RNA sequence: CUCAUGUUGCCAGCACGUUAUGGUGGGGACUCGUGAGAGACUGCCGGGGUCAACUCGGAGGAAGGUGGGGAUGACGUCAAGUCAUCAUGCCCCUUAUGUCCAGGGCUUCACACAUGCUACAAUGGCCGGUACAAAGGGCUGCGAUGCCGUGAGGUGGAGCGAAUCCUUUCAAAGCCGGUCUCAGUUCGGAUCGGGGUCUGCAACUCGACCCCGUGAAGUCGGAGUCGCUAGUAAUCGCAGAUCAGCAACGCU
């Protein structure tokens, strides 16, 4: 057949998933064909530091940003379809990957 | 179909335990074509040594993950937890040397200010 | 060390000036800013000198004092000893 | 081992005439005298330069290495000699107790 | 640092944006072969016309907010300090502390 | 130690034999975690006690642990300006520890080009009666037969 | 045996034995015995007149030995330390020559470690 | 540990490529990556115990008696440190202690102190042959295969914002075969003379790296001291923030 790749980047896992339903949601509004959320690694950004200034480096912290990820794969592109979730609104938070 | 798992500090195997003889392949090869180390291979047969099943049941492995210690315990626990699914009822007799448990015992962080997990730079008093 | 698919350093100023000096066909004492400029052997008629932080310091040229740098023969530091 | 008393002098910025050294080289084998198990001698010259000082413009730390323990005397003054003088006198403290401390 | 040294890295910048972007570019694109014209290109000798300022060797960076010549993370493009400051605050994206 | 002593550990049993006093042999000369190499030197030396002496190298080996095992040493105490020894008791397991550290540590500074030979040829000669672990086991009982003196103190 | 200015020894594979002499390192030595063609398990005492004859009319050919090796060596330092180059003048202070550390360490040029 | 969750990764049950191979369909079964919850609560046993706590040996368990390690600094002192990360009260420069410029330095050494590693060898030096980890980094960049170079290196770019692709289908100890046969030594690598590579406009003070020759001190360490109670110590190597390239053997 057919496939619609959707990988979704964000930082909160709730919102991710929150979005990952509302997705598959306004896909299933069709009857068009869904898969769902694939249970996929997630990168870690990390960076260590120290805290004062002009010494004590003994004395460290360290910091740790993470990257949600979830794969959608939407099968039956109904070009309707397809122009419809062209156009799902969602706050700031997620970014997404439309390929 | 009998299947179960070893897990130890990052080393997993499968297995397939089947009533035939004790047959080893493990990924291609024997026992005796890897493991040139006799502590392991102990540990390997301590299972069928403490249930005297020494060759009674053919076992087939998949290694990933881990060194071949690791591996080594991860198998004898795999073999030991498929033997228990052939019959549990030989189980608590196996705690009484404890063959059954996962090693609890991971290797650690290292930690900042230091030199590794818990070996502190030499304290100098000058 | 300087690689050989780029070539030499020759520098603009003092390869330019010493140039107009061999169309001119004669030699003078000439001074230069540059230690990081190579050196090529047709420098052997010509006097340079260079600047070393403090004041300049004159050279004569010599044959086998190709393939280097002129801050090779400024002294740079002195040490007399304590 | 006499003249193996490893004389450490310092000053972080204080002006120093040539004399400092003096006073204090022949105020180190002043102690050097009475204890035979002495390697280091820290010595060190160190100024607020604050305006209104409380009463402390030079301050000094003494350090000296020994068989196991170590020697710490630290004392803080206007000037050089009642400093120097007062920190010689915590160190004889120090060295004192340590060596009643020794039989 | 200081006002002049930052405005001094900016300028350097746009230096090297105006002429790294082909001028700084295609004397390396002609010279890297072995059948550059090197043997009387003389642009080994023209690339010492352009300035100095036209190598980036000569960049550094710094922080946007301070300066910090130092300790500077191209991830979050900042000093250490500020990090530190803006992950206190808790204004950055996801960004917290972790163990292991 | 100052709430209690933690249980000792659960050893392993030698794999060939039976016979645990083989691999304490072996973790007390193990050097640098390599455990298999010290293992393959142990066999190889075993197999040159039993093709040298046509007995199973084990026996032997306790042979010269009962030559060189103590059951009386010393323990030192700093008392009233002339710190004094004093005679102990050495229950099986440090007496056990200390003959093989000896014996293995006096191997080691033994001249037959190899561990394989400085080790089995000492073992040999702890066996039947003549090494240098069985000399310092003398110098420790004329030790404690010098301090008997002092056990008084009851420690 | 005798070569052309070092005293061979005796139980040295060849690749070992030519070693020892100035130009001659082991990569040197296992090149040379690659273009001879005999077998590098093999002992100095067993060796002939005309391997070895052969061998030092190849090296004398096609290698500088030890007496050229020292004079080449004082040539480029007497040269480099009268054209007064930098590197001739750290060899006149007897100091660390290759831009290198100078403060406490190089004791291999700086003698012994005589206390002041 | 129960259920789901099926790729960019597994791949037992099946059919198809066969030189490199999960490589392709096909099963989400075991793994599994990511999330939710039960599991340790002296939970129950019986003898001790102001009968209270507090314990002593048990079953069961994957873990059992604050599972382990992490994060977390009571009020304050040391007038602790940073007016040079930053902020700032007061004093001063202003034709200059500001400021724009190229060169030089912060790497000077008859020495001292401190931190570490590389060694003083046969558990070791050398060639060759065989298998596995975790783990992350990436776009005006990571860079594959082919071939040429001794080898660093190289036109070139497949594929790649990356569970795929560069990351040999990811290693070193280790194993198998043989030599070296205990000695300033096939140990050790300084140090220098030359032959060279890459980046940078520029390798002299002053960069890393391969190759040739070089072959020094060092034959287990003094009075005392330092770190370590389990997946710890000791050892092998990997990866990387910063960074064009580097002293990074540091740090994580």
């Amino acid at each position: 057949g057919q496939k619609i790749r959707i990988r979704l980047k964000a930082y909160d896992h709730e919102a991710i998933d929150a979005s990952a339903r509302k997705i598959v949601e306004t896909v299933t509004r069709t009857g068009a064909s869904v898969v769902g959320p694939v249970p996929l690694p997630t990168e870690k950004n990390v960076y260590c530091v120290i805290r004062s200034p002009h010494k004590y480096k003994d004395s460290r912290e360290h910091f740790e940003m993470r990257t949600h990820k979830r794969l959608i794969d939407i099968l039956d592109p109904t070009p309707k379809t397809v122009d419809a979730l062209m156009r799902i609104d969602l706050p700031a938070s997620v970014d997404v990957n439309i390929q | 179909p009998i299947q179960t798992v070893g897990r130890r500090k990052e080393a997993v195997v499968r297995v397939r335990l089947v009533p035939g003889t004790g047959q080893f392949n493990l990924d291609g090869r024997t026992l005796e074509n890897y493991f040139p180390n006799k502590v392991h291979q102990q540990l390997i047969k301590a299972p069928l040594v403490t249930v005297d099943r020494v060759d009674q049941f053919d076992i087939y492995a998949h290694l990933d993950g881990g060194g071949p210690s690791g591996q080594a315990g991860a198998l004898r626990l795999a073999i030991a937890r498929a033997l228990i699914l052939v019959q549990p009822e030989d189980r608590p007799a196996l705690k009484k040397a404890g063959f059954l448990t996962r090693d609890p015992r991971a290797i650690e962080r290292k930690k900042y200010g230091l030199k590794k997990a818990r070996k502190a730079p030499q304290y100098s008093k000058r | 060390p300087r690689s050989l698919k780029k070539g030499p350093f020759v520098d603009d100023h003092l390869l330019k000036k010493v140039d107009v000096q061999n169309e001119k066909n004669t030699k003078q004492v000439i001074k230069t800013w540059s230690r990081r400029s190579t050196i090529i052997p047709d420098f052997i008629g010509h006097t340079f000198a260079v600047h070393d932080g403090r004041k300049h310091v004159p050279v004569f040229v010599t044959e086998a004092m190709v393939g280097h740098k002129l801050g090779e023969f400024a002294p740079t530091r002195t040490f007399k000893g304590h | 081992e006499r003249p193996h008393a490893e004389v450490v002098v310092k000053g972080r910025n204080v002006e120093v005439p040539d004399h400092f050294r003096t006073y204090v080289s022949e105020k180190l084998s002043r102690l050097e005298r009475f204890d035979k198990t002495i390697y280091l001698f820290d010595v060190e010259l160190d100024h607020e330069r604050n305006r209104r000082q409380r009463k402390n413009c030079q301050h000094v730390e003494i350090t000296a290495r020994g068989r196991g323990p170590v020697v710490r005397g630290e004392a803080c003054a206007d000037s050089f000699y009642t400093a120097f003088e007062s920190a010689v006198q915590k160190l004889e403290g120090r060295l004192r107790r340590a060596k009643d401390r020794r039989k | 640092a200081k006002k002049s040294k930052i405005v001094k890295n900016e300028q350097r910048r746009e230096l090297v944006q105006r002429y790294a972007e082909r001028r700084a570019e295609l004397k390396r694109t002609i010279r890297d072969p072995a059948s550059s014209p090197e043997r009387r290109a003389a642009a080994v000798s023209a690339l010492q016309r352009l300035p100095r300022d036209s190598s980036p060797v000569r960049l550094r960076n710094r922080d946007v907010v301070d300066g910090r010549p130092r300790g500077h993370l191209r991830k979050f493009g900042l000093s250490r300090v500020r990090v530190r400051e803006m992950a206190h605050r808790g204004e950055l994206p996801g960004v917290r502390k972790a163990s292991w | 130690p100052r709430k209690g002593p933690a249980p000792k550990r659960p050893l392993v049993n030698d794999p060939v034999y039976g016979s645990q006093l083989v691999t304490q042999l072996v973790n007390k000369v193990l050097l640098e975690g390599k455990k298999s190499l010290a293992e393959r030197i142990v066999y190889g030396a075993l197999e040159q006690a039993r093709e040298k002496t046509g007995t199973d190298p084990v026996v032997t080996l306790k042979r010269a642990l009962d030559n060189v095992k103590p059951a009386l040493e010393v323990r030192s105490r700093r008392v009233g300006g002339a710190t004094y020894q004093v005679p102990v008791e050495v229950r099986p397991d440090r007496s056990t520890t200390l003959a093989l550290r000896w014996l293995v540590n006096f191997s080691r500074q033994r001249r037959e080009k190899t561990m394989v030979e400085r080790l089995a040829n000492e073992i040999l000669d702890a066996s039947n009666g003549l090494g240098a672990s069985v000399k310092r086991r003398e110098d420790t009982h004329k030790m404690a037969e010098a301090n008997r003196a002092f056990a008084h103190y009851r420690w | 045996a005798r070569l052309v200015g070092v005293d061979l020894p005796r139980d040295k594979r060849m690749e070992i034995a030519l070693t020892y002499i100035y130009g001659i390192g082991r990569t040197r030595s296992n090149e040379i015995l690659a273009a001879t063609g005999i077998d590098k398990n093999m002992r100095t005492k067993d060796l002939t007149d005309d391997q070895v004859t052969v061998l030092r009319d190849y090296i004398e050919g096609n290698l500088k030995v030890e007496g050229d090796l020292r004079r080449e060596v004082q040539a480029d330092i007497r040269r480099k330390i009268e054209i007064g180059c930098y590197q001739g003048l750290r060899h006149r202070r007897g100091l660390p020559v290759r831009g290198q550390r100078t403060k406490t360490n190089a004791r291999t040029r700086k003698g012994p470690k005589r206390t002041i």
